[PDB]
């Protein structure tokens, strides 16, 4: 009689209808990227559009169940997200030309490319072809051609489709009763119907900009240490207590600065570990870097992969016949089928990457016996951070040593950890600046504190003071530096890069006070352990059907996001590069310009 | 959920067996016949029913289910459901899931 009866009667005829629906649509597009063929394009369109209007038809029933009448955590959180209108309560011109702006700058990405100014005939696209030699350049010039006419014909005419893209999805926020479309976003961690674990969804401009100034400390230090070694190519352009050029990054957008590790290594007098020539030697193939790692997961109390997980796993790319996208990607379909679409081969990324592609399945594995709607990760930061601490521990020299890959006589000391740290540290300490810098631009612009004219002058004024980086090439208000960038250009979230560095942190600290480990963080391992597997195993299996924060406290124990675990693994480093930096100035100055004298 | 006192969606709502049943079960794999590519929904079951099925009891009845007290008429709706659900089979689908 009570409108529950009639909620959950709807939820549990919405699961069996959704499964089958979502399972079709996820595997037209297995096919679609194991294999390019004309079958496989319409199918994925064929089964993503009857899915896509699977949720439109359920939504207009999903509103005429208000939630005031409903005393269920669990049925709430599922109609949560039904009663959501998506793109319906947009304008029938809005809704449709929302979808052509998208697609048109999804796009010109893909099709945008840059000629060579010295090789007018050949013109390179971006990917692969700007982003792999932007990677190894080292030419001053070489880098600030591709880097200064990218943003040329690209931000400068994704400006005016941009537009378009910050006053529609804006329509969308309004009509759903959020502030802006950058509240959009963080309603994720949003959580709301339990006392005392409430989290609003303002307070998250609060936490990153509160946790990123404790890392100011440890990225001034490393920063300083980068403008050292690459001081003495250019002095001139480049300060003691300036900023480093944008060029010179080691990437397109200088992302993740791993790409300096060769120019940055502290001590080139010793070796370092890799399994690359030790993987060659035992002679593995894509059959068996799988099965070792499936071993892992079963050391820590995980169950172990399902038969046909292995059997349809994809090793390789049978040549241009059949053509697969090699980037790698867990795909989780429904109905207990798990597979990964990637490109193997012998490397000690990829047997890092192993781990993490397969912690995406392993993670899906522990929620999987929750409902459709229940079945996700308690917020965006936490799919990709359950899979960090499983390559974390692979990379550790105790693990290599454990199945045979490094030497068992290889020395272990601080030139050697202190090596490790540093090639760590560029790709976690250096992605938090550029998060929180380009992230927090999105939500100035869409929340309206940013006029149109001052979206460059406000985004490099604050680069130099976040990241310290400065421009070589002053650009006007016409160009769009993130409408090049892959996330904003897709409509995908930048935030959840921020968050993941301190979830996979707190884990990490956590999971290793379990396993009753001592010595530094990086020194721990959690293989041989199974107290620490079944104690993440609790909230492996909740998913999103309960609140973020509650979850996080049945492992790490805190209701929100520290940076304790930051310095903590990173403090061996932190104290090495405090003294290399005694002779140089810690941080930098925002009043310093490449063109500027 | 097969077996003397048991509960759940099967059991209440399509099969359940007394607590004095003295019989045995038997099952295994079908994947390799009945699920084939595209998906068999020939296999299908009753999701909802106004109450629990009684011991050794088989109802046919197709009678749209109603939620609440809207009527129904046999015309899908809003609080009006169909009870009977195909089974989705086909190959790929997990062991666990597999008929």
């Amino acid at each position: 009689s009570t409108i529950e009866e009639q909620a959950k009667t709807f939820l549990d005829k919405f699961n069996h209808e959704a499964e089958d629906l979502f399972y079709q649509s996820s595997l037209a597009s297995w096919n679609y990227n194991t294999n390019i063929t004309e079958e496989n394009v319409q199918n994925m369109n064929n089964a993503g559009d009857k899915w896509s209007a699977f949720l439109k038809e359920q939504s207009t029933l999903a509103q005429m169940y208000p939630l005031q009448e409903i005393q269920n955590l669990t049925v709430k959180l599922q109609l949560q997200a039904l009663q959501q209108n998506g793109s319906s309560v947009l304008s029938e011109d809005k809704s449709k030309r929302l979808n052509t702006i998208l697609n048109t700058m999804s796009t010109i990405y893909s099709t945008g490319k840059v000629c060579n100014p010295d090789n007018p005939q050949e013109c390179l696209l971006l990917e692969p072809g700007l982003n792999e030699i932007m990677a190894n350049s080292l030419d001053y010039n070489e880098r600030l051609w591709a880097w200064e006419s990218w943003r040329s014909e690209v931000g400068k005419q994704l400006r005016p489709l941009y537009e378009e893209y910050v006053v529609l999805k804006n329509e969308m926020a309004r009509a759903n009763h959020y502030e802006d479309y950058g509240d959009y976003w963080r309603g994720d961690y949003e959580v709301n119907g339990v006392d005392g674990y409430d989290y609003s969804r303002g307070q998250l401009i609060e936490d990153v900009e509160h946790t990123f100034e404790e890392i100011k400390p440890l990225y001034e230090h490393l920063h300083a240490y980068v403008r050292a070694k690459l001081m003495n190519a250019y002095p001139s352009y480049i300060s003691p207590i300036g900023c480093l050029p944008a060029h010179l990054l080691g990437d397109m957008w200088g992302r993740f600065w791993t790409n300096l590790y060769s120019l940055t290594v502290p001590f080139g007098q010793k070796p370092n570990i890799d399994v690359t020539d030790a993987m060659v030697d035992q002679a593995w193939d894509a059959q068996r870097i799988f099965k070792e790692a499936e071993k892992f997961f079963v050391s820590v109390g995980l169950p172990n992969m399902t038969q046909g997980f292995w059997e349809n796993s994809m090793l390789t790319d049978p040549g241009n016949v059949q053509k697969a996208v090699c980037h790698p990607t867990a795909w989780d379909l429904g109905k207990g089928d798990f597979r990964i679409l990637m490109c193997t081969k012998v490397t000690m990324d990829d047997f890092l990457t192993a781990h993490h592609e397969m912690g995406h399945i392993q993670y899906d594995m522990a929620y999987a016996a929750q409902p459709f709607l229940l079945r996700n990760g308690a917020n965006e930061g936490f799919h990709e951070a359950v899979g960090e601490i499983m390559s974390l521990s692979a990379a550790t020299p105790k693990h290599l040593k454990s199945i045979g890959l490094l030497s068992p006589d290889f020395q272990e000391d601080n030139e050697t950890e202190i090596n490790f740290l540093l090639k760590q540290a560029l790709t976690i300490v250096g992605t938090l600046p550029f998060t929180y810098m380009l992230e927090k631009w999105r939500w100035m612009v869409f929340k309206g504190e940013i006029p149109k004219d001052q979206w460059m002058k406000k985004w490099w004024e604050m680069k130099r003071e976040i990241v310290g980086v400065v421009e070589p090439v002053p650009h006007d208000e016409t160009y769009c530096d993130p409408a090049s960038l892959f996330h904003v250009s897709n409509d995908y979230s930048f935030i959840r890069y921020y968050t993941r560095t301190l979830y996979q942190f707190q884990f990490q600290e956590a999971l290793c006070q379990a396993a009753k480990h001592e010595g530094p963080l990086h020194k721990c391992d959690i293989s041989n352990s199974t107290e620490a597997g079944q104690k993440l195993f609790n909230m492996l299996r909740l998913g999103k059907s309960e609140p973020w924060t509650l979850a996080l406290e049945n492992v790490v124990g805190a209701k929100n996001m520290n940076v304790r675990p930051l310095l903590n693994y990173f403090e061996p480093l932190f104290t090495w590069l405090k003294d290399q930096n005694k002779n140089s100035f810690v941080g930098w100055s925002t009043d310093w310009s490449p063109y500027a004298d | 959920q097969i077996a003397p006192g048991q509960t759940g969606k099967i059991a209440d709502y399509n099969y359940k067996l007394p607590d004095d049943f003295t019989g045995c079960v038997i099952a295994w794999n079908s994947n390799n016949l009945d699920s084939k590519v595209g998906g068999n929904y020939n296999y299908r079951y009753r999701l909802f029913r106004k109450s629990n099925l009684k011991p050794f009891e088989r109802d046919i009845s197709t009678e749209i289910y109603q939620a609440g007290s809207t009527p129904c008429n046999g015309v899908q709706g809003f609080n009006c459901y169909f009870p009977l659900q195909s089974y989705g089979f086909q190959p790929t689908n997990g062991v666990g899931y597999q008929p």
